């Protein structure tokens, strides 16, 4: 049996790592030469089905109901997807083909085609002192392009907050070039941000809070920790050191890292190739229509089995005993105010070196509301 | 007893999600009932906005608005709206509803300092008194239909449409449509966090068809709840904003109580006299449903009719100023009656399991300027629409999707 | 030894004290007669940066002039006062404020990579040097009045007025109005969850009357806090947009520790050495008030004047370029000293009652397009008046969630 106790401290406090992304992964005019054929086919489909003025898997119509089907090789079976709206038909079909094109492009070129830190960041400001694009680390995500991480870089000491509130946290102004969005992939305009440990993988595709343009987003946060006990007391691990699954994220262990690593490994077993949405495991290739022509149906079967917990990943992976969380309080206001547009937008475009539109920009504030760090500890009796 | 607290992630049934438009009715469908009340509401606005400027006085006399003027304590006075024509807004002037009973030989006032509140609450009462006279099978035909509401639906990668939703009529909000209720089909499990595996909806607000003087916020009402429970939208629901994509991360937060030997809570509803239900479905018990179901017993004893915003017995009648003239005052008495409050709170009891779905809200503009015109052409063609008439809505599990507090001996 | 316990549910209790502020400290139409010299100089500075190819009160400029520092030549970096003729914005160029002291004989820069932040900080410093010279009971009259802001209010079923709010001058945000503070009246309880039984507000931002170079963000500031506690709204507060109905669901998450024999926290202000400068508000003890009093003490001792953003003891004066010429230099020195911040942390005890008003915030457009005309026409009559617009009005609801408390408490074994 155990005794729970709580320790609260007020003292200068380490700042999290903050990974910021554009919602759109690549400046469209830069990738349009790869996606030209897919754009032509998509606009032909829109003109054929809906009259809009504007090859292993065609788009189809059913008794309008629009869809496509993913087929196996060694038997006649297929998984057929029929959508009651053309938006889902076109978006999902386009994303199938888009991810099977981008999986074949080399990473060295994808990193060069996506955004630079000097493009994404108009200004940065931390602890009341200047900050620059050189203070951010590159984080290339296969579905968001170049994301950039604050306060996480090698052989530099972690930045720590000694004063609470809006004026002494991270303040950053983001440029979100929405005339260069992809017409068929990206249907939401803004940015994303994750708050995480320096040694934690952000998973910015899952749980990122979203940043709206022509707005200031004020992410105030408090820090809370929990420390469980491992076996005998609970079937739990302090580290990834005693679970059978190999971690492929090059980041400190957590249950979602373990579950995704398990599933990505099961795909390299069953389908012969890795899912492009996730990091590449050792000595494997990402799936694509020309080398792995039937991987679509393989993934469908495999994920159906995963949801029914038949692959074992949910029972093999374990919860991590030490837990740290920043409880965010997101709130929004209009920015610039109608009186300040007269001078903010000209000076912001001078700081880039056309005039910026108010909807091309977003301001973000991330700060500790107070230096109170809570913690809940479990200990043997 | 003593508790233990835990947090984590696990495969579990996805919430039931109720989608409901903010305006209860389509004005183009219902304005023939509300015509004579609208003509009077325009005149009531003339005597407030432009006092220097034919009425149905039977609609007015039910509960007039009155000016209460007490700037001169020696002689405070109250006046019906029907050196200047101007009704006073100054400190000491109140605008109030004269609720009355027994041929107006007894009356009571509901006080407002602001005219925008007084007019909102006056109309909603006069509208309610009209809806109470329309049979629900016909009143449900004047509200937003499911096939116009749900433009597109996608659960992870399973396509859905308005026929995957169970329809209910919730009298405060009109038609509401429930996803994944688990009532006539097996509920869907979800085994992954993040947006890509959640529920993805595109919804039409139909803002050009709202009722002008009623339900003055634009969006969809939303509520996450248990399978087979009835959605009390008013009490734990939220709005979602049009012209945006709203992203909602879900955490299932539970309290498990120890039960009978240690506490007064109940395993299910079999111990409690919950006679009145909002709908014909076999929904689960909840203390909130019991208190509302108990109020109607006391109102059908006292006022001889049931209230429109509440459930109704198998053979009783809703309250009308035609059949039950005193009902407007009689209802206001029950709200204030201590005996009514304490006797229902005594009859009903807590549940042993107590589940609440916590939410983390985020927003972004939708569609993108590049995808806007093919998006809205496809949505226009499929109805044979504009940015601020459309909602996009994502509901998904967080990285840690449950938190539990469990009592033990 | 102490044993923790946990309690969760709904309980009837005092409704949180809500403080409302505008995002602009002043009404420009009422304060432009002080700021005209600084505004003319700020627009000349903007012209010098943005349109250089195209007299001024240089006594304002010479207080802390902005300089370009150009390091494109590592063997000859050159620093130039703002006053083709283009200022540099290339990768080697930065922009700074020259903070000089001691008859200007020895001084330092404060550095910025971007002109937008340099101009923001320069103007805030200059405007503070102007506001610090106005007596506060006159400075209150050129900020936003409760008459203008609170268009309508209604708590549960009880009507309410701007006279139900206690007024304070919070110098970074001007006038602020505190509902249910429990200071000179009995605080109101509530006993049911949901918006139907909570605080309902309609507020007017007056967005067109903002100070152009101070009020870059538009909305109200909000903060929920205990009765008889001072609202440190620049740390704790959230915003709310105009043109929307914002609904805030509150849960009171509390953590109560044992006192001195078991932990170093305090239940009173007693035996803390710092003199409390917020005592004239009669508010309860708080670590935030102690830290700010500690800073203001160091400021009054080192600079010989007190800073404008903080309260002031009875004999002292606020810092002015006229009376205390070195004040900007020594204030930046103190403001940036992490050792000084740690000294105050090492000097103030924190309170044993930790409490957090946790909020779930949701939004929707208000009024709807169908119900727009008559609502704005009627709202125009809610004041002695028309000068009203959609971009100015907030609708705001604050209420208790189904469970409105989560208390974690220590007890002696
Ligand atoms: C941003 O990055 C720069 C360069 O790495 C940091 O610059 C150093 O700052 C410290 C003081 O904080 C100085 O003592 C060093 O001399 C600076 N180095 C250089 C090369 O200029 C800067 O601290 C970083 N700022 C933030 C907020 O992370
Ligand atoms: C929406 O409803 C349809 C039926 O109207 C569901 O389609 C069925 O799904 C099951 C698997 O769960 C299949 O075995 C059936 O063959 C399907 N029927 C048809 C006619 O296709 C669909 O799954 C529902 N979608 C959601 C998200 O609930
Ligand atoms: C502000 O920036 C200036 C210019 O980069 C800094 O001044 C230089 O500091 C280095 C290191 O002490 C000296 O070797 C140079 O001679 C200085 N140049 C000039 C023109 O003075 C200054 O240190 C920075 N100050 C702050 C507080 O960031
Ligand atoms: C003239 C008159 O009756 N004025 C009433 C007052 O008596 C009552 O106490 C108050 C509360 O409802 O409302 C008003
Ligand atoms: C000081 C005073 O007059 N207080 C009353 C309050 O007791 C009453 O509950 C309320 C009802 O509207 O009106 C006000
Ligand atoms: C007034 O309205 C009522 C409905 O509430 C209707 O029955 C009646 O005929 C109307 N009378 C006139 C004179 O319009
Ligand atoms: C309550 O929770 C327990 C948890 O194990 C579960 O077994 C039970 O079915 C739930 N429902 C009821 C009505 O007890
Ligand atoms: C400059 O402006 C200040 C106010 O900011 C004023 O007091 C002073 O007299 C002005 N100086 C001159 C020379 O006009
Ligand atoms: C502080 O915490 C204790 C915990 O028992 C509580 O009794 C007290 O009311 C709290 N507040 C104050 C002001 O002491």
């Amino acid at each position: 049996t155990v005794s729970v106790s709580i320790k609260v401290h007020f003292r200068k406090l380490d700042f999290p790592a903050v990974t910021i992304c554009n919602i759109n992964p690549y400046k469209y005019s830069t990738v349009r030469h790869l996606l030209a054929d897919l754009e032509q086919e998509t606009r032909e489909a829109l003109k054929s089905l809906y009259g809009f003025p504007e090859h292993r898997i065609p788009l189809l119509i059913f008794d309008q109901v629009v869809g496509f089907q993913l087929c196996s090789n060694d038997t006649s079976d297929c998984a057929t997807y029929t959508f009651s709206s053309g938006i889902n038909a076109i978006q999902e079909w386009y994303k199938l083909h888009y991810m099977n094109i981008m999986a074949q492009v080399p990473l060295e070129k994808k990193i060069n085609m996506s955004y630079s830190a000097e493009e994404l960041l108009v200004t940065c400001f931390f602890d009341g002192v200047s900050c620059d694009a050189r203070n951010f680390t590159l984080f290339h995500h296969p579905m968001h392009g170049n994301c950039y991480t604050f306060n996480n870089r090698e052989n530099e000491t972690i930045l720590s907050t000694s004063m609470g509130g809006s004026e002494y946290g991270l303040q950053v102004i983001l440029y979100i070039n929405e005339e260069e969005y992809n017409p068929f992939l990206v249907s939401s305009t803004g940015a994303k941000v994750i708050i995480h440990r320096q040694d934690e993988y952000p998973f910015v595709e899952d749980v990122g809070t979203e940043i709206e343009t022509a707005m200031v987003t004020s992410i105030g946060m408090h820090l809370t920790e929990s420390f469980k006990l491992s076996e005998p007391y609970s079937q739990c691990t302090e580290d990834g050191s005693d679970v059978p699954i190999r971690n492929i994220y090059n980041a400190a262990y957590s249950l979602q890292i373990c579950l995704h690593s398990c599933f990505q490994t099961k795909m390299v077993e069953k389908c012969g190739c890795a899912q492009y949405s996730q990091p590449l495991p050792p000595a494997a290739n990402y799936c694509n229509y020309q080398q792995h022509p039937n991987w679509m149906y393989c993934y469908y079967q495999l994920h159906r089995a995963f949801v029914q917990e038949e692959l074992g990943c949910q029972s093999v992976c374990k919860e991590a005993c030490s837990f740290k969380e920043w409880t965010l309080t997101t709130s929004l206001a209009q920015w610039p105010s109608v009186v300040s547009e007269k001078w903010l937008l000209p000076v912001l475009t001078w700081d880039q070196g056309k005039k910026l539109n108010k909807t091309d920009l977003a301001k973000l504030l991330i700060f500790y509301k107070d230096l109170n760090q809570r913690s809940i500890m479990e200990s043997p009796a | 007893v003593s508790v233990s607290l835990s947090v984590g992630f696990k495969t579990m049934d996805f919430p039931a999600v109720t989608i409901c438009n903010a305006s209860p009715f389509k004005y183009s469908k219902i304005k023939h009932l509300l015509k004579d009340l609208d003509e009077l509401m325009e005149a009531v606005l003339e005597r407030i906005l432009a006092p220097e400027l034919n009425l149905n006085f039977s609609i007015w006399n039910h509960t007039p608005l009155v000016l209460i003027d007490e700037r001169n304590p020696h002689h405070p006075m109250v006046l019906d709206l029907f050196a200047s024509e101007k009704i006073c807004n100054a400190h000491g002037c109140k605008m109030a509803m004269r609720l009355c009973s027994l041929n107006r030989t007894q009356c009571t006032f509901r006080n407002f300092t602001s005219a925008t509140q007084a007019l909102t609450e006056w109309y909603i009462l006069q509208a309610t008194n009209i809806f109470a006279q329309v049979p629900q099978q016909e009143l449900v035909e004047m509200s937003y239909p499911g096939e116009q509401m749900i433009l597109a639906c996608l659960f992870g990668a399973e396509p859905c449409n308005y026929r995957n939703f169970t329809s209910i009529f919730y009298p405060h909000y009109g038609n509401c449509y429930i996803f994944n209720w688990g009532m006539t089909e097996k509920a869907l499990p979800s085994a992954n966090p993040g947006t890509e595996f959640g529920l993805k909806l595109i919804l039409d607000i139909g803002q050009e068809d709202y009722v002008p003087f009623l339900a003055s916020t634009a969006g969809v009402r939303l509520m996450l709840h248990e399978q087979r429970s009835y959605p009390f939208i008013r009490d734990e629901g939220i709005y979602a904003m049009s012209g945006t994509e709203t992203s909602i991360g879900v955490l299932v937060d539970k309290l498990q109580r120890m039960g009978e030997p240690y506490s007064p809570c109940t395993v299910n509803g079999s111990e409690v006299p919950v006679q009145n239900f909002y709908s014909d479905y076999n929904t689960t018990y909840s203390i909130q449903a019991c208190l509302r179901s108990c109020f109607q017993d006391h109102m059908i004893r006292n006022c001889n009719c049931g209230h429109y915003l509440y459930p109704l017995p198998r053979g009783e009648k809703y309250c009308n100023n035609r059949d039950f003239p005193d009902w407007a005052h009689c209802y206001s008495d029950l709200q204030m009656s201590v005996a009514q409050r304490e006797t229902c709170i005594g009859m009903c009891k807590e549940s042993c399991n107590d589940t609440q779905y916590k939410m983390t809200i985020s927003m972004a503009d939708w569609p993108s300027e590049a995808s806007e015109d093919w998006i809205f052409h496809v949505l226009s063609q499929e109805r044979d629409l504009s940015r601020k008439g459309i909602v996009k809505l994502n509901i998904y599990f967080q990285e840690f999707n449950y938190r539990t507090i469990e009592e033990s001996a």
